[PDB]
RNA sequence: GUGGCGGCGACGACCCAUUCGAACGUCUGCCCUAUCAACUUUCGAUGGUAGUCGCCGUGCCUACCAUGGUGACCACGGGUGAGGGAAUCAGGGUUCGAUUCCGGAGAGGGAGCCUGAGAAACGGCUACCACAUCCAAGGAAGGAGGCGCGCAAAUUACCCACUCCCGACCCGGGGAGGUAGUGACGAAAAAUAACAAUACAGGACUCUUUCGAGGCCCUGUAAUUGGAAUGAGUCCACUUUAAAUCCUUUAACGAGGAUCCAUUGGAGGGCAAGUCUGGUGCCAGCAGCCGCGGUAGCUCCAAUAGCGUAUAU
């Protein structure tokens, strides 16, 4: 600890998670649902 | 040596949690997550100043390290930081199955090693033991778990499932991580996954509560009026003090009959309030006190706070009060008998719940875990004396409703402020919403539709219901609120059976939906059916054993797991209507899955910014879905006069009644059937 | 031809003898104590017969018998610094020599038990008693010395090269055994210089209660001068040894203020525009790195790598 930052001493998919443009919340907000197999999308 | 910067957001999150006395959640991804716990534990020790943090480790079947000092030595027979961490830190190891042992004690940090085996019962019990600024760490070591995370974040609708059981609860767990305030996903290296959408705005708080301020005011103002003041000084939270004053107010009344009800769920101090209330009665002229519980071993904290109330206000350990212990191997260390002779002669005695006799000369009787005693037994313990009743949240409500109707004075007090941490914790609110362990206090009234004539049953889709969409979440909450409000006991695990268990179907009864309506129709009745036999449960096995019938067991039929009607609408006939619609459906009178991802296509999928694939509808008409042909229908329930009349009217015929009653409810399980083989069984 | 004969070794094996022993006897001989004169039969003391046990002889033990046994020629009883001895070999300037031999017992405390030629085991086990450690609380595993003196490192390190021992073995192993550290209690030997020359002065030295009496082949000078010698130290290489250190050899550097600088105790001399005290105007005592301004290494005596003080005597 230097009072400013921290100093401490499969993978290709992990790299894909880091470079994600849209957050899962914004992905979730744009989602819509339909009821009774035909209706106005509630989302 | 070359060193890597760690993003300050990790340190910012930890420091804010300790200062706010609120826990935070960490989700490590990768097979090297064990080394991540070592770094996260050490950073927690730097922020915390009270003590060296304690670590709770939970695993399902296999632990990589030995956890035995001699054994881990010979396995090694150059230096690993993980080996230092295990030997230095105080770690308590517990199993997923054996999680009941760690219920009472408190730990600084909790580690959930195995993600795929997570169950609602495990989550509620382990997270509760975390205190203050501690960390809850969840690991995703398996490659299957990693790619499930990959598919959801790439496209919210598409999901990956191998081959059996869908496991929607794990997917629902993944989606809910975004909503949580204090959630930080990290990798094998100290790298944050930017998916919660709130991690970007995390900032350090600048360097005490409204409820805590009031308690200090009470602790100063109640020095004037005492010995009620001494017990409040022993109290830790505000809402505990208010219950204490309510108990002593009931004690001082010049009435034979008076009831104070303590209505506090887990995590909030409940036995402590009872213990101080007993000491307050001992402080007064009360002589004969009885304490009732299903087991003497259950009440140990209650007698502790009686001693703390005793120790605070004279009552030396030997010169004033003498305690007689269990002196038995079974139910050991329980203090059944407490005798205090400072003020004339006063005695506190523990008795079995089935001891309506020996209560002839009673002034105060305290009933704890009152829900856990059979219902008829509670009535016998009422009597003409003062009674203290404490029941944990999460019928007993019918009894207190009768007490509101009455003679016996009623006082209702509830606890909402947790002892271990500060109110308003983000982890707790997220945890309860995920498990649906909370019910809305007030339910809006709606118009009553005509009963046996104009309601049609609908088929709820399991896949669409558990998706985290806002409309689906409200509908699931409405169903679950009615699902647990029935006479059936509520358990957090039942949500997993709705979500994961196969051969389970959900049907809901609705009012006639107008062409122009709101987002969600009101639900009147919810019914669950599990298919058995040719299409291995209680109904097939018990009949086969008892009646030694060979041809039976090749028949196909389902049992009604649960049937529910809204309490305001109860007793007017939605329940009978739903059963009739099932029979026409399964007899064939009515004229007759979300996109899965291939194993090799998990990497091939790219980002879809706006979802495109059409989702399966939430509710389906009975005509649209084809029906399976069922020979019979069954139900298993604890035999009660109210339910027996209901099922006989619907055509269900008893075949079996269990010899020994259930321990908790005192009811005999009964099996009924409806369709010439039934004639043989009935005779 | 399911012919017949054969060499040199290894291992095991009944019995006899031998070697190494071990165990019971015979004879001879122990210190002080009589203010211990009697003792033994106080769960056998002496002897006889039969038997048990034991490797064997035997009151060693058990049954049945006799009344025996020892004693002033000291029985019996009690004692006894019973670290100290005892021996051995070798030796010219008196020996600061060397080595060896033991009386038993125990392995947290008393009993029981297992192997072998040899142990009632320097080692396992069971029960009881006493301690203490780990745990998910269910169960599991165990048998010595340092300081208290301003003071805790050998409580270690290297090797089987010597001497010898054990093993299937020429070879392996041995904290048996061998090698290596500090040190004014003390004892012994020894440096810190030696040899020449020049210049300039005129006074040494003994005795002596202030006068004096003797006397000279030299003395003094913090004077100058010269080129020979050497070890304190610094630093190569052999030899040594299981490896290395040490001792003995030995290459090269290493002195004029030779500053490459000996101490401890005792007794004296020298002083200002300086301070204090007391007086006998100008004095005396004590003392003096301190003054007006300025801050960039005197002499003599005793012992000598040794020499004082205090107390008791
Ligand atoms: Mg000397
Ligand atoms: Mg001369
Ligand atoms: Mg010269």
């Amino acid at each position: 600890y230097d009072k400013d930052a921290v100093y401490v001493d499969t993978h290709e998919l992990v790299q894909s998670l880091i470079s994600t443009h849209s957050t899962i919340d914004a992905k979730m907000a744009s989602s819509r649902v339909t009821l009774f197999s035909d209706s106005k999308p509630l989302g | 040596m070359h060193r890597k910067k760690v993003d300050n957001r990790i340190r910012i999150l930890i420091e804010n949690g300790v200062a706010e006395r609120q826990r935070s959640l960490f989700v490590v991804v990768g097979d090297r997550g064990k080394d991540q716990v070592v770094i996260l534990h050490h950073m927690l020790s730097k922020a915390t100043v009270k003590a060296r943090p304690s670590v709770l480790w939970c695993y399902k079947k296999e632990l990589g390290f030995s956890s035995h000092r001699k054994k881990r030595m010979r396995q090694l027979q150059q230096d690993d930081p993980f080996e230092l961490f295990i030997a230095a830190t105080n770690i308590r190891y517990c199993y997923y199955n054996e999680t009941h042992k760690i219920l009472g004690n408190t730990f600084g940090m909790c580690v959930l090693q195995d993600f795929e085996a997570l169950t609602p019962n495990l989550l509620a019990r382990t997270v509760e033991t975390v205190e203050g600024g501690g960390l809850v760490v969840i690991l995703l070591r398996t490659m299957n778990s990693l790619k499930q995370l990959y598919t959801v974040t790439m496209d919210v609708h598409s999901r990956y499932r191998t081959e059996d059981v869908v496991g929607r609860f794990n997917e629902r767990f993944i989606l809910s991580l975004a909503s949580c305030k204090k959630c930080l996903v990290i990798d094998d290296q100290l790298n944050i996954l930017p998916i919660s959408s709130h991690v970007a705005t995390m900032e350090a708080l600048p360097p005490l509560g409204p409820s805590d301020l009031e308690l200090r005011e009470l602790k100063e103002s109640l020095q004037d009026t005492q010995p009620v003041g001494v017990l409040v000084d022993c109290c830790k939270t505000l809402d505990q003090a208010k219950a204490v004053l309510k108990f002593i107010e009931g004690i001082s009344e010049k009435t034979l009959r008076s009831t104070v009800a303590l209505t506090a769920a887990r995590g909030r101090g409940k036995s402590a309030a009872l213990g101080l209330a007993i000491a307050g009665a001992v402080a007064f002229g009360y002589s004969n006190i009885f304490v009732t519980s299903p087991s003497p071993d259950n009440l140990h904290t209650l007698f502790e706070f009686v001693f703390k109330g005793f120790d605070a206000l004279q009552y030396q350990e030997h010169l004033d009060y003498e305690i007689i212990q269990s002196l038995n191997p079974e139910f050991n260390k329980a203090v059944i008998r407490v005798n205090v002779f400072r003020e004339h002669r006063q005695t506190i005695q523990y008795i079995h719940p089935a001891d309506a006799v020996k209560l002839g000369q009673a002034e105060l009787v305290v009933i704890d875990e009152a829900a856990a005693i059979p219902l008829p037994l509670v009535k016998s313990l009422l009597g003409p004396y003062l009674v203290f009743m404490a029941s944990t949240i999460n019928l007993s409500l019918k009894l207190i409703q009768q007490l509101r109707q009455q003679a016996r004075t009623l006082y209702e007090v509830s606890l909402q402020e947790s002892i271990r941490y500060a109110p308003g914790d983000a982890v707790e609110k997220w945890l309860n919403d995920l498990l649906c362990l909370d019910c809305l206090n007030i339910t809006r009234i709606v118009s009553g539709c005509p009963l046996p004539e104009a309601c049609e049953l609908y088929y709820v889709n399991r896949d669409t219901l558990f998706c985290y969409h806002k409309a689906s979440e409200v509908f699931l909450q409405r169903l679950m609120a009615l699902y647990v409000a029935s006479h059936y006991k509520n358990s957090p695990n039942d949500l997993q059976m709705l979500s994961d268990a196969p051969a389970h179907h959900l049907f809901c009864l609705l009012p006639p939906v107008p062409p122009t309506q709101n987002a969600l129709p009101e639900v009147l009745a919810v019914i669950q059916v599990c298919l058995e036999g040719e299409i291995g449960d209680l109904i097939p096995w018990t009949v086969s054993e008892q009646f030694q019938d060979p041809d039976f067991g090749g028949l196909s039929g389902g049992r009604v797991v649960r049937i529910a009607v809204h309490p305001d609408y109860q007793g007017m006939g939605y329940g009978s209507r739903a059963l009739q619609l099932l029979q026409m459906y399964y007899e064939g009178r009515f004229p007759c899955e979300i996109h899965t991802v291939s194993s090799e296509a998990v990497s091939l999928l790219e980002e879809v910014i706006t979802p495109r694939k059409d989702l399966p509808p939430l509710l389906l008409k009975l005509n649209e879905r084809p029906a399976e042909r069922l020979d019979y229908l069954g139900v298993s329930y604890g035999l009660t006069p109210r339910l027996l009349k209901f099922w006989k009217r619907a055509g269900f015929v008893p075949v079996y009644l269990r010899q020994t009653p259930n321990d908790l409810t005192g009811e005999h399980s009964c099996i009924m059937l409806k369709t010439g083989w039934l004639a043989a069984f009935w005779k």
